């Protein structure tokens, strides 16, 4: 691949059919993961607004990344299911494992865990789908579990949070948060790094570890282990992120590249620059974060992009990034090249210190939110899939679009 | 369109008496709301926030709220940008769409002191609030 950094434009997007509309909808919620040449999917389809409109359907669907016919990858659905109601599923996350998909979603009849969280039941649903389902195939093609086992030790009730896991021989990762009672938070104040902040305050990495300064719970991000060589009913095992440059509990994702699983964090408060990096152990969790000071995402006033100074705060987008060169640690993703709006998505290729090369997606005043992108081998090139959250002014449906991005070799024009 | 910019100040004539201040932005516009750095009079403390239509008739903010502004740094001027649209970095499902109403208020005083009361304050008695007609005209 090129590793120089260049203003040449040696990145060409390309925008993919869509896996799977009305007026006056938003599709919204969504998942994307792929793993081997499978993918996952998940949307929530609202009719009004893209936060409080009623939930029509909730789609869960599985299939192949396949060249489309000219060297370009797409996505081909093979198995969806909806769930009954579409009120009640929340936060799936989806791991790939020996020619099936899980698909690991809250319960809830109290709302948005994230928002109700005391009255959250804490109830816990998988689903698992064949990549390639089976005429009259019954439970090979769709297969349920509510699960009854979670050991969660300390925390009240734990949660999947983020689009996508791993698996390692026959036990599934997916990325997870735990609920902690605030009162039994243990954090140092001498910990939270002000030195360099003339405004902040001690306290104020502890008070941000929860949506609110006085939230009942604080949010610890983490992994659940699911053991399909249990049997039939796993268990399910949270295990919690290490306390090296802790942020709040926040959407993450777990995912194998060039031989290593590596660990994203969304920055959801004051810790503004992209968290990710090689994962040194699954189990206890420690992920070697990248000391990254150029990839950041738009926030609002007391948490904007580039902000680095502890600051009580419950702000920023999901906009993750894909290792495509582990030697060299070069990365990929789509990042909102704003400071505190939802707006002007580029594809990214960057290093720790710096972005080696960009393309900016539509327009500056497009707008967008969750970016999810995977790269992988179509054909012996490097590609990537960025699904974005997109919509220009004006559109009487919002949904994500798909872009297709090969990796140039060359750094030439 | 990139709307005027609105200075968070209590010497602003745009807050009018009676109504504060009335904007009609259209969605796809975006707008600054800036409590000035202190360089003529001392700093102004404000937290300000976005309330529902009885909140800002009342001049009351709730336990539950989180401020849009924090304007607590004298040196430094403290930006908030609204895209008026579907999406953004609020994790709270705050978003804007046509034909509705928004209402953006402060219950400080103006003191360091006032800074976090919950009635009255700037709302009421300098009418430092902002009605934003969505989508109308
Ligand atoms: C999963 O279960 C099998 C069978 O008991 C066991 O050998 C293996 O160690 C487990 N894997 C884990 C805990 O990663
Ligand atoms: C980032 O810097 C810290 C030392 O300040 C170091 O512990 C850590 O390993 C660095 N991360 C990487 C990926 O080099
Ligand atoms: C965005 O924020 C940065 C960092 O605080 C600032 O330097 C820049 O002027 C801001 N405005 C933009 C990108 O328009
Ligand atoms: C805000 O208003 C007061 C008068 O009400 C004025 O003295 C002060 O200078 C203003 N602040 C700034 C920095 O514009």
């Amino acid at each position: 691949i090129c590793l120089q950094k260049t203003s040449n434009q040696i990145l060409k997007p390309k925008l993919i059919s869509y896996t799977l509309g009305q007026s006056g909808t938003c599709i919204t919620d969504p998942l994307l993961a792929m793993d081997e040449g499978y993918f996952a999917y998940s949307h929530l389809e609202r009719i009004g607004s893209c936060s409080r409109g009623v939930s029509k359907q909730r789609i869960i669907g599985v299939g192949e990344v396949l060249d489309r016919g000219d060297e370009v990858p797409s996505l081909f659905m093979t198995n969806v299911w909806t769930p009954p109601n579409p009120n009640t599923v929340y936060h799936c996350s989806a791991v790939y494992n020996n020619e099936f998909y899980y698909v690991l979603c809250a319960v809830s009849t109290v709302g948005d865990p994230i928002l109700n969280s005391t009255y959250w039941s804490g109830s816990l649903m998988m689903t698992r789908l064949a990549v390639k389902p089976k005429s009259n195939g019954g439970g090979y093609n769709q297969h349920q579990l509510a699960l009854r086992s979670i050991e969660k030790g300390r925390y009240d009730k734990v949660m999947p949070y983020g689009p996508s896991g791993i698996k390692q021989g026959d036990t599934l990762y997916f990325p997870a948060v735990g609920f902690l009672v605030r009162t039994e938070f243990k954090y140092n104040d001498s910990n939270c790094p002000i030195t360099k902040c003339q405004y902040s305050k001690p306290e104020n990495c502890r008070l941000s570890m929860g949506i609110r300064p006085n939230s009942h719970y604080i949010l610890r991000s983490g992994l659940l282990k699911y053991n399909l060589s249990d049997g039939e009913n796993p268990k399910v095992v949270f295990i919690e992120i290490s306390d090296q440059r802790l942020s709040i509990g926040s959407p993450s994702k777990i995912y194998d590249s060039l031989g290593q699983p590596v660990f994203y964090q969304a920055s959801f408060s004051w810790d503004t620059m992209i968290k990710f990096g090689d994962v040194l152990t699954v189990n206890p969790l420690v992920v070697n974060w990248r000391n990254n000071t150029v990839i950041s995402r738009p926030g609002q006033s007391q948490c904007p992009r580039f902000n680095t100074c502890p600051e009580i705060c419950w702000e920023g987008v999901y906009n993750d990034a894909f290792l495509i060169d582990r030697i060299n640690w070069i990365s990929a993703g789509v990042f909102l090249d704003s400071n505190q709006t939802a707006e002007n998505p580029v594809f990214t290729v960057f290093k720790d210190n710096e972005i080696l090369y960009r393309a900016q997606l539509a327009s500056e005043d497009t707008n967008a939110q969750k970016t999810i992108t995977n790269c992988f081998l179509l054909k012996n090139k490097i590609w990537c899939i960025s699904l974005v959250e997109i919509y220009d002014t004006g559109d009487n449906v919002i949904r994500p679009k798909l872009f297709a991005v090969k990796i140039p070799e060359q750094c030439t024009h | 369109i990139v709307l005027e910019p609105i200075y968070w100040n209590s010497s602003n004539s745009k807050f009018l008496p009676g109504q504060g201040l009335v904007l009609y932005p259209q969605i796809g516009d975006k707008l600054d709301i800036i409590c000035p750095k202190v360089d003529v009079g001392q700093y102004e403390y404000y937290k300000v926030y976005m309330v529902d239509k009885d909140q800002a008739d009342r001049c009351t903010i709730k336990k539950e709220n989180t401020p849009l502004l924090n304007c607590a740094k004298p040196d430094q001027d403290i930006k908030f940008t609204i895209k008026f649209q579907e999406f953004s970095p609020n994790l709270w499902g705050l978003e804007f769409q046509k034909n509705k109403d928004y209402y953006i208020i402060s219950t400080s005083n103006g003191s360091l002191e006032g800074l976090d009361n919950q009635e009255g304050g700037v709302c009421q008695t300098r009418a430092m609030k902002i009605l934003m007609k969505v989508g109308h005209h």
